[PDB]
RNA sequence: GCAGU
DNA sequence: CGCCGCGTCAGACTGCACAAAACCCTCCCCTTAGGGGAGGGTCAAGGC
DNA sequence: GCCTTGACCCTCCCCTAAGGGGAGGGTTTAGATTGTGGTCTGACGCGGCG
């Protein structure tokens, strides 16, 4: 669990961009089909989503890139 | 009200900020236990329906 | 959580149906407010 | 979805627009059968159907036909919510004006028409005609006529003119008017026009014009022909469930309205008298104007309970009116509260929840979570499995709070601190359970004190609970930057009964193997906590590099401390702890290990101190009995000896050597002397009354006694109670101040007697009557704060300036009161600091000057440094992240999109209720320095100052001035410039009572125009050996010398006149009235010495300065540097003129004599050097020294008030008020730009046009800066939302409307009015992603 | 109105 | 310019208890009969 | 040795038209009637008179 979010904050240069980028991969997490890249220890979505960003596997431009890869893999299907 | 058996002294912060530290020996003898007494009205009225 | 009529029920069922996710409009008291200036012979508007 | 709101007058065909229907008659509903009668206020055929999608008749009664209009019923098959939305109207029979643009001054109709409003208001109650059109006839357009002067011009001049009464002329004349023809022929005889007041008008009434002719708007709309009428379901008849209805007043104003319009329409049907339909003309303009704004012209209408209708426009305004009752505050769901508890053992992100009240809160959390986990098969089930509180939903509630944080809030909210996140912990109680160490952040103590929790729904709510609201990322304040989760009462106590050591404790003298053993010892008893032992200490501190190096040494220390230091994390060092510590000791540990180490051990590190504090205040038995409030056994002693005292005093008052007045003033300091010396025998018996053995020889110790420790730890108390405790309490004063002159010279440890408890009460109530009513005043200033500087968003990361203030110490008189570094530590630097030995820069241009950079700065003894601040940004709409510093709360450089003007409200409104409601001898050493010099040597061997605003530094032998005084004109300096000086020695003597004037250079007298008996009058005396004369009074003269002033000048022996070394102009002195000279022609003086004599805050302060209110008599500064000389006098103002001679000389003032004059007709002024002598107006400062000036005058004026008090707040957040004062610009010189001279225009848009302007090659306006009042700022907006929102509605809507206004909804309560993000934080991104692609 | 903070 | 008259403002949360009449004439609502429609009851044929 | 699709007859329910009565709107009265009823706020800014 977070006690407090500093670590979140020294990889993502802001707070305000942090809470942006934590609710954007916590509603990813929470409502869509996708899985954390971090163990799960009962946390919730807001957590987990603020602990990915803690150790650097998650970012805006992390999240951008994933979002254009699925989203041309899912447009790939042209059948 | 009731004669209380008071010690001034700090306890652990739970008399912290004008707090009161209070034994079970307080609930246990019904010290500060009071009677309340609650009128609630049911009034059948007369609808238009 | 106060005025937004299709909102608050919205974010009841988005509770409910586990997505913590919000759709707020404009809220009730704004409209009571420009329909109360109309009243008076003002004319308030929203542009686009 | 929308990007503006925009304001105008309704068109009565736009009025007609938005109208379902006309309500043709007052029914309001059927008595028998409740449905709404037809064609009524509350109609279903015009305002839709009163069930959902059901027509009135009953004929269609399902959504299989929706949208159908039934022809039984008129009424619409659609759902009933349209009776929210669907407006009607009320075609009047005749035109009505509007209230608004009639009364609110100034009157619209009145400015328009050039009309005084008494006229307008004669010609609409129908007392007066008025000529619509002259044609061949000597009558005028606006000539108001008589009914008996009508009937003459009728006679006269028969059918061919034009002329009618009431608002129909009204309306004639404001529809024949042309608005452009006239617009520009008032801008010819503006041209054309020199008187000020004239040319006043005149640009208020063009700019009215082509506000006019650039909106839509039309004058005649102003006149009400059709009247809106409101939903019907915003202003409801409801049926009580007592069978009794409830309806709204305005139902009541619109049924007058109709009653007498139908009536109206009656009496012009059946041909009435003219003084039958006048009268019903004027009944239904009064009804109307009572509609729209009850009590705005004469008596308020008042309804069946004799208390006034609230009309239309009282819905909007006030604190009752929708703006500020439901539109910036709201009533809101999952919302609970209850009582708070300590609940110590809690983490500081944690609070305790009643678990009753959060399975409220989160009702349908758990409901989505029965359903989801299959405990539930609908919400029906899970609706009656938490009804009857089953086992399961009490783990589905452990499972839903788990990492939810909820809000708390204690109101009044006075800064961000007061709503504050934390994780819930479930408790069994109804109370909650707020961590101590954040009370003191809500000012919270648990004595009945009731907070309300909020539940954050969305992932994004939760996120900023998380990551900027939660507690732990709250530890500094955002006023000043020091730790507000600080520990307190109970945790001081025990940490320094804990770090305390006694003399002889038990297990003095042994060596400990660290902090490990000594714990051991004290839980064993073989040792007390205070035994002064020595351990071996493992201390590590940050290395250059950046990690942490070892050091293991044995110290000197207690047991106590050695077992603190098992909580100290690693990077602090052992003399952190090495003390006994207080609570200012304990908040510098706090604020020493956020900046060494950081956040994330500081939050460890602030509850290991709360648990250890309150377990060693429980182990100490700190407590106070009576026999620790030890009276001094000299406080009898020493009350006799002043009471015998008093009665000497009164016995020489009863033989008559002293008056009464000096017999009060001397009695009262012979009291309070005994006073001060009863608190000093008692505080001395107090501190140290501990003498203990150490192996046999007494010695004593500073005392052990419980209320001393309370107060030397600054747990509670100061010596201001304990002085009434155990010393004396000494005098009070009376109801009105005056302190009455004996005193009470008992404590509370004795009794106080029947009297002096009376006399106690005195003041005590005056107290509390002063708490409860000041609170009202300081929540109002806040108020005003918040809504001037909302707006004031950092939006950018830098504007690249050169510009800021030049920061200095503030040395009031001989003492310093702020350091630099203190003023200086999280600025931004404007310019390179460099060594007082030149050439090398000490801190670079733009660094930010955090901690170690000011010890820098105090390593070298710089002492002026040149900072940005938000006074001096070149950011138009904000202010950039460099201009701004340091965020305070956080301790880095701000962040894009920090509120800051909402912090910077707070923090200077939340102390709001901590305010209220002659020779110079310099006193250590150092070399002095004086500037503002102009100087000569006196006959004798002084220094002759013959400056006016000459002021003396203490140059220390580091460079840095350490005591500032201001030396007076004329005083004799008896050291150089730059001498050492003696600890307490005088340096300057002055007279103190009467100004002379100095001799300039050594010569002769000469008599010019000092005419014996016009201008002098010979006065003789005997204890002063020789006759004295007197220059005349302006009363007392003769005719003659007043309007030839007399003069004394200097000559030679020689008969030559010998004139100021490098001028030839002639040296005069013209010395004014109520002056002395006992000097006679011809005597000779040297220059330096006199040669004639002339006798002479709290919280409503702090409101002042933030309205920029003009003071009772100003001080007046000298407009332009120039040369004085004198004209007119005796019309009640003598006539000042200074004259430069390098340019356009004459600046005349008219400064009335009866203030006086601090400055004579031969001396150079410059820009802002006083005149006259007074408390300075600040537009003044503006105006002639500059933005700087007038940011460094309200600052230091600011920080005075508020530094009395012991209230830090730094200086960034009066900066951020000071730049939304001064926001508006008036333009003096057009230039090749879209405005006109001695209009007010937003600084912004004349910056930005200007610069504009200069990139294409034409010169921009020239402008001249204003400063508003927060309350004159806030109104002045160019955001109608927000200044209708602040107060004076209807002022600022009838502006916007008639103005054709529009509002983009740029700040933040615009956006909070409409529900949208702010632009702000988290919404500053969502802002910038609508503006640019809203943009192209 | 009367209390609580 | 001095002065008088007028408009605007005056903290935030909580509970508690609470608020002439008489006669004519037409029109709408209640009641009841009717009639149409809209299901409901019990079988007659192959198909399953 | 057991399931659809009609088939005919039976039963009740909702809409419609009319008739009685309560309700509600309307019109007219002729001895003389002739002008109605709290003040407990202070500070500040402004704007029109004089
Ligand atoms: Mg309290
Ligand atoms: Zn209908
Ligand atoms: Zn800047």
């Amino acid at each position: 669990a977070r006690v407090t979010v500093q670590d979140a904050v020294e990889k993502i240069g802001n707070r305000f961009d942090l809470v942006l980028v934590a609710a954007r991969r916590a509603r990813q997490m929470q409502v869509g089909g996708k899985d954390p890249l971090v163990p799960e220890e009962n946390d919730k979505t807001t957590v987990i989503a603020l602990r990915e960003i803690e150790e650097g596997l998650i970012n805006n431009q992390i999240l951008d890139v994933r979002e254009r890869q699925e989203q041309q893999e899912q447009e790939a299907a042209e059948l | 009200g009731q004669n209380m058996r008071v010690a001034f002294m700090p306890w652990n912060g739970y008399n912290f900020e004008d707090s009161i530290l209070v034994s079970e020996r307080v609930v246990q003898e019904d010290r500060f236990t009071t009677i309340h007494i609650q009128e609630l009205a049911c009034v059948s009225r007369d609808t238009k329906l | 959580k106060s005025d937004d009529v299709n909102g608050r029920t919205k974010m009841y069922k988005n509770i409910v149906d586990g997505n913590h996710q919000m759709e707020p409009g404009m809220p009730e008291s704004f409209n009571v407010l420009l329909k109360e200036i109309r009243s008076l012979g003002i004319n308030i508007e929203l542009e686009d | 979805e929308f990007d503006a709101i925009k304001i105008a007058l309704a068109s009565p065909d736009m009025i007609r627009s938005w109208s379902f229907g006309e309500v043709k008659k007052p029914e309001t509903i059927n008595y028998r059968t409740f449905k709404p009668e037809r064609d009524g206020l509350f109609c279903a055929r015009i305002f839709g159907p009163v069930k959902d999608y059901e027509c009135l008749c009953g004929k269609y009664k399902r959504l299989k036909h929706r949208g159908v209009i039934c022809e039984k019923c008129g009424v619409e098959v659609t759902q009933t919510k349209v009776r929210r939305e669907r407006m009607g109207h009320i075609e009047l029979a005749s035109p009505t004006a509007h209230i608004w643009f009639l009364k609110s001054l100034p009157s619209r109709i009145g400015l328009l028409l050039d009309m005084p409003l008494r006229d307008i208001e004669r010609v609409l109650y129908f007392e007066s005609y008025v000529v619509i059109e002259g044609g061949m006839t000597n009558l005028e357009r606006q000539q108001i006529l008589t009914e008996e002067q009508y009937l003459d011009a009728l006679e006269e001049f028969g059918d061919e003119f034009d002329a009618k009464m009431g608002a129909e002329a009204i309306q004639a004349l404001l529809k024949s008017m042309d608005l452009e023809q006239e617009c520009e022929q008032l801008r010819e005889e503006l041209n054309e026009t020199n008187s000020e007041t004239k040319r006043k008008k005149l640009t208020k009434r063009i700019k009215l014009l082509e506000a006019f002719v650039q909106s839509g708007n039309k004058p005649e709309w102003m006149i009400l022909t059709v009247l809106p009428v409101l939903p019907p379901d915003l202003r409801p008849l409801v049926p009580l469930d007592g069978g009794r209805f409830a309806t709204s007043d305005l139902n009541d104003l619109y049924r007058r309205v109709i009653n007498r319009n139908n009536r109206l329409k009656r009496l012009l049907d059946l041909a009435a008298p003219d003084i039958i339909v006048r009268n019903e003309k004027r009944m239904l303009q009064e009804a109307v104007d009572a509609l729209l704004d009850n009590g705005r012209r004469g008596r308020a209408i008042t309804g069946s309970n004799k208390r006034p209708l609230k009309s239309l426009a009282d819905m909007i305004k006030g604190k009752q009116g929708r703006f500020r009752q439901n539109l910036l505050g709201k009533r809101v769901d999952y919302s609970g509260r209850s009582v708070i508890t300590v609940g110590p053992y809690l983490r500081l992100h944690q609070c305790g929840l009643p678990k009753k009240m959060a399975l409220e809160l989160f009702k349908p959390f758990i409901y989505g979570k029965l359903e989801l986990r299959g405990l539930a098969t609908t919400i029906k089930a899970a609706k009656k499995m938490v009804e009857r509180e089953e086992a399961v939903v009490w783990d589905i509630l452990d499972e839903v709070i788990r990492e939810h944080p909820v809000l708390l809030n204690r109101a009044p909210t006075l800064h961000r601190l007061g709503i504050q996140a934390f994780e819930p912990v479930l408790i069994e109680g109804k109370a909650i359970q707020l961590h101590p160490l954040v009370c003191a952040a809500y000012n919270a103590d648990f004595d009945g004190d009731q907070m309300a929790v909020h539940v954050p729904l969305t992932l994004e709510a939760q996120l900023e609970a998380r990551a900027l609201m939660m507690s732990t990322n709250n530890i500094l304040s955002p006023a000043n930057g020091e730790p507000i989760i600080v520990p307190s009462q109970d945790v001081v106590l025990g940490l320094y009964y804990m770090t305390r050591d006694c003399v002889n404790a038990k297990g003095e003298g042994m060596v400990l193997t660290g902090p490990k053993e000594a714990e051991r010892l004290y839980r064993s008893g073989l040792a007390s906590l205070h035994a002064r032992v020595k351990v071996r200490i493992t201390e590590y501190e940050k290395d250059a590099n950046g990690e942490l190096v070892a050091k293991t040494s044995l110290k000197d220390t207690t047991v106590g401390r050695a077992i603190l230091w098992m909580i100290v994390p690693k990077g602090l060092p052992y003399s952190i702890v090495n003390q006994a510590l207080g609570k200012k000791a304990i908040s510098k540990m706090l604020n020493t290990c956020y900046r060494i180490l950081g956040l994330k051990p500081t939050v460890i590190f602030a509850d290991q101190i709360m648990y250890t504090g309150f377990a060693y205040a429980a182990r100490s038995g700190a407590s106070v009995g009576i026999d620790d409030m030890v009276i001094p056994e000299k406080k009898h002693e020493i009350i006799s000896e002043a009471e015998a005292e008093v009665a000497e005093i009164q016995e020489q008052f009863q033989s008559g050597l002293v008056t009464a007045g000096e017999r009060y003033n001397k009695v009262i300091d012979i009291w309070a002397a005994a006073n001060d010396r009863v608190s000093k025998a008692m505080m001395d018996n107090l501190q140290t009354e501990t003498v203990i053995n150490r192996d046999g020889q007494e010695e004593k110790q500073v005392s052990f006694n419980s209320i001393y420790m309370m107060a030397d730890s600054g747990a509670r108390g100061s010596a201001a109670q304990i002085r009434q405790l155990a010393g004396m309490r000494g005098l009070m004063a009376k109801p009105d101040g005056s302190i009455i002159e004996t005193p009470i010279t008992a404590n509370f440890r004795e009794g106080l007697n029947v009297l002096q408890y009376f006399i106690s009460t005195h003041g005590a109530r005056k107290g509390l009557a002063d708490t409860a009513l000041k609170t009202a005043n300081s929540g109002y200033l806040t108020r005003r704060l918040v809504d001037v500087a909302q707006d004031l968003v950092v939006t950018e990361d830098d504007c690249g300036t050169h510009e800021g203030i030049m920061m200095t110490p503030v040395i009031e008189g001989g003492d310093v009161k702020e350091p630099l570094r203190d003023r200086v530590l999280g600025r931004v630097t404007a310019e390179d600091v460099l060594k007082p030995g030149t050439a090398d820069i000490l801190v670079p241009r733009n660094t930010l000057l955090h901690e170690q950079w000011c010890d820098l700065l105090e390593e070298n003894s710089v002492d002026a440094v040149k900072v940005r601040s938000v006074v001096s940004c070149d950011t138009d709409f904000g202010v950039c992240a460099h201009c701004y510093g340091r965020d305070l709360a956080r301790g880095h450089i701000i962040n894009k999109g920090e509120a800051i003007g909402v912090i910077a409200a707070q923090s200077i409104g939340e102390p709001g209720t901590q305010l209220t409601m002659s020779s110079i001898q310099v006193k250590n050493k150092g070399s002095i320095k004086l500037s503002n010099v102009k100087s000569v040597v006196n006959s004798s061997g002084k220094l002759v100052i013959t400056s006016r605003n000459t002021e003396l530094k203490l140059i220390d032998e580091f460079g840095r001035t350490k005591e500032s005084y201001k030396v007076p004109y004329g005083a004799v300096l008896a050291k150089g410039d730059g001498e050492q000086v003696a600890g307490g020695e005088t340096v300057a003597n002055w007279d103190p009572h009467t100004m002379p004037v100095i001799t300039e250079v050594s010569g002769f007298v000469r008599f010019t125009d000092m005419i014996d008996g016009q201008t002098i009058t010979r006065q003789t005396d005997e204890l002063t050996g020789l006759s004295s004369l007197v220059v005349l009074d302006s009363a007392e003269r003769t005719a003659g010398g007043k309007d030839l002033r007399p003069a004394l000048k200097i000559v030679d022996a020689q008969g030559n006149d010998v004139l100021i070394p490098g001028t030839d102009m002639p040296a005069q002195y013209f010395l004014p009235g109520k002056a002395i000279v006992q000097l006679e022609d011809g005597v000779q003086i040297s220059s330096g010495d006199t040669l004639a004599r002339i006798p002479q805050g709290g919280l409503p302060r702090v409101a002042d300065l933030f309205e920029a209110r003009r003071p009772k008599e100003p001080a007046i500064l000298a407009e332009i540097s120039g040369i004085v000389s004198f004209g007119k006098e005796t019309k009640g103002k003598r006539r000042l003129v200074i004259t430069p001679v390098d340019g356009s000389d004459p600046y005349e003032e008219m400064i009335p004599k009866w203030r006086q004059l601090n400055v004579f007709e031969g001396e150079r002024v410059e820009r802002g050097d006083v005149i006259s002598d007074g408390p300075e107006a600040p537009h003044d400062i503006l105006r002639l020294r500059g933005v700087h000036a007038v940011t460094r005058y309200i600052v230091n004026e600011v920080q005075d008030v508020y530094r009395l008090q012991g209230v830090k707040i730094n200086d960034k957040h009066i900066e951020v008020i000071v730049r939304q004062m001064l926001r508006k610009a008036t333009i003096v010189n057009a230039g090749s730009s879209d405005f006109l001279e001695g209009e007010q225009v937003e600084y912004s848009r004349v910056k930005i046009a200007n610069r504009e302007l200069e990139a294409n090659g034409k010169v921009g306006a020239t402008y001249s800066r204003d400063l508003l009042g927060i309350t004159k700022a806030s109104l002045a907006t160019e955001s109608f939302i927000s200044a209708a929102s602040f107060q004076e509605t209807t002022r600022v809507l009838t502006e916007a409307a008639v103005a054709g206004k529009r509002d983009e909804l740029r700040g933040l309560k615009e956006n909070v009015i409409v529900g949208r993000l702010i632009p702000a934080g988290t919404g500053y991104a969502y802002h910038q992603d609508r503006m640019r692609r809203r943009a192209a």
